[PDB]
DNA sequence: GACCCGCACGTACGCAGC
DNA sequence: GCTGCGTACGTGCGGGTC
């Protein structure tokens, strides 16, 4: 009859104590007051601990205007898969802000059997370039990334646009083109005839794996199958042929349709960048 | 009935959110008052968006500011571009692009000079703001004519393409190759080499490739050795 | 007019000594 | 040989979001 009430008065006591001390942590943050003090109590562990990495590492390796002036933010990750630093434009290119994704697991956010690629990345071997797809009704999103790996990697993100509404000033030197499904020609603008020369006449099923030249066909297969598998594709450097031989060199950034009745993958179209003039004017391969 | 699994999950969340902590610090309540202690004694970002896509700041207009070491990766001094025209420092070709390239985004290449910089931004005040960042033959069927094998094999273009292979080769070790060209047909990856000659030696080295849709096989682009 | 989750309220025990 | 600190687990009670 008298355990019970000296339990329950020390128990009450220390749960108190324990709320308390958890929030007076919780309060000095990086973050506002608004946003901070308000939250649950799971979130406020991994934020502190994800702000501690962040100004740890960060000297491991340490010794106005550049988030702004810049095409879509920095992330990094370390080898279980938990990323700890997000920039503060993530909340205009993926639709969600820093509090909620600071700590938590890439392969929650990711894709599920598309992440071994991910998991070899991430560990050890300076130099790594790859693709990724990422994130209610979730609909799914494409994105590239590069950078440097330390063990962490910090990464920089430059999603693709979507060519049906095109924000951007295309240049008199970027001719567009449609194709089909096995790498064949369809249709070529009217752009062509200054910068490299065709006729259209000629431009048809005639397959697009033709031009490319050495290296460039053994490497842009895995670019096209990386396309097939994933939605959009960038590609590194390649060439395309003349009407009088030698190679010009084009860079693109394809991209997928799906269709309102269906769920195939019905058409692809490519965005062209003439970087060089004519070269290797006489000589000619085909 | 049965959310004890669910809790029982976040309960070990937490405690090991709380137990781990000691690693990170230098050193249970009493490990939370000694972090929040810890935490009292709290342009970082160069440290790591200099080493992540390398490149550095421009501003265009004249133009009027640059990054400390833009030699670099332009290879120019700081004090020979201030005060020195851009249109005097670049190519005719990219003088006419940025000429139209002037005046929300900007998604744009250059070919600036002494070097293909990809580079973005945008307007600020007129003037501009942007970040820059950076004895053999290949042909294959012959559909292709290659740069240094005419001076190999001492035969002009105007005598080779569009024709197959066995049809000018000489047919002294056709059955060798042939079983070669059999198990290369279908093998994909990686093909090894046995001898073959033309009077000449050449080695062939082949790769069955394949559009990855269609799924049939087209294609080989060969890396013809000696 | 409610379903799922986070926070709080209950106890049945490993341990050190007078 | 038997009593207060630290611990583990079950149960309810009440706040959003469709």
């Amino acid at each position: 009859e008298l355990r019970k009430e000296k339990s329950r008065d020390a128990a009450r006591c220390r749960r108190s104590k324990e709320t308390e001390v958890f929030y007076e942590l919780a309060h000095e943050l990086p973050l506002p007051h608004s946003v901070s003090s308000h939250l649950d109590k799971a979130s406020i562990m991994r934020l502190a601990i994800s702000f501690l990495r962040t100004h740890k590492l960060l000297s491991s390796v340490c010794s106005n205007l550049y988030l702004k002036a810049l095409e879509g933010f920095i992330a990094v990750v370390t080898q279980d898969g938990d990323m700890i630093f997000l920039s503060e434009n993530i909340s205009k290119f993926m639709g969600l802000t820093q509090v909620e994704l600071t700590g938590h697991s890439i392969f929650d956010f990711t894709h599920p059997c598309d992440h071994e690629e991910i998991r070899e990345n991430l560990t050890l071997k300076t130099e790594r370039d790859f693709f990724m797809r990422m994130k209610k009704s979730a609909t799914w999103k494409v994105l590239h990334c590069t950078g440097q790996v330390r063990s962490c990697l910090i990464i920089m993100c430059e999603p693709i646009q979507h060519p049906s509404h095109m924000d951007i000033p295309l240049d008199s030197k970027t001719f567009l083109s449609r194709h089909s499904m096995d790498m064949k020609f369809t249709y070529c603008d009217d752009r062509i005839l200054e910068l490299i020369g065709y006729h259209p006449e000629e431009l048809l099923g005639r397959s697009a794996y033709e031009f490319y030249h050495a290296l460039d066909s053994e490497n842009m297969t895995k670019s096209h199958q990386n396309l097939c598998t994933k939605g959009q594709v960038v590609s590194g450097q390649y060439r395309m042929l003349a009407k009088h031989g030698g190679y010009v060199w084009l860079e693109t950034q394809g991209t997928v349709i799906y269709n309102p009745r269906n769920l195939q993958p019905q058409c692809i179209m490519c965005v062209n960048y003439v970087l060089s003039e004519i070269e290797k004017n006489d000589v000619v391969f085909s | 009935e049965a959310h004890s699994q669910i809790e029982k999950r976040r309960r070990d969340k937490m405690n090991s959110f709380i137990d781990e902590l000691a690693s990170l610090v230098p050193t249970k309540l009493t490990v939370l008052r000694m972090a929040v202690q810890h935490m009292k004694t709290l342009d970082e970002l160069k440290h790591l968006i200099l080493r992540a896509a390398d490149g550095f700041l421009f501003v265009v207009g004249k133009i009027l500011f640059v990054s400390e070491s833009v030699f670099k990766i332009l290879n120019y001094s700081q004090n020979d571009l201030i005060g020195q025209s851009l249109f005097d420092y670049l190519h005719p070709k990219d003088i006419a692009k940025v000429k139209e390239q002037l005046s929300a985004r900007r998604s744009f290449f250059c070919r600036m000079k002494c070097c293909t910089i990809h580079s973005t931004g945008y307007l600020k005040s007129s003037c501009l703001v942007a970040i820059g960042r950076l004895m053999e033959y290949v042909s294959r069927h012959f559909v292709f004519v290659d740069q240094r094998a005419t001076a190999i094999l001492a035969y002009l273009p105007q005598e080779l393409l569009g024709t197959s292979c066995y049809e000018y080769f000489h047919q002294d070790d056709i059955g060798h190759l042939a079983e070669c060209h059999r198990q290369v047909l279908q093998t994909r990856e990686k093909i090894t080499t046995n001898c073959y000659k033309f009077f000449i030696t050449l080695r062939s080295r082949w790769f069955s490739f394949m559009n990855p849709w269609t799924k049939e096989v087209e294609y080989i682009v060969s890396t013809n050795t000696v």
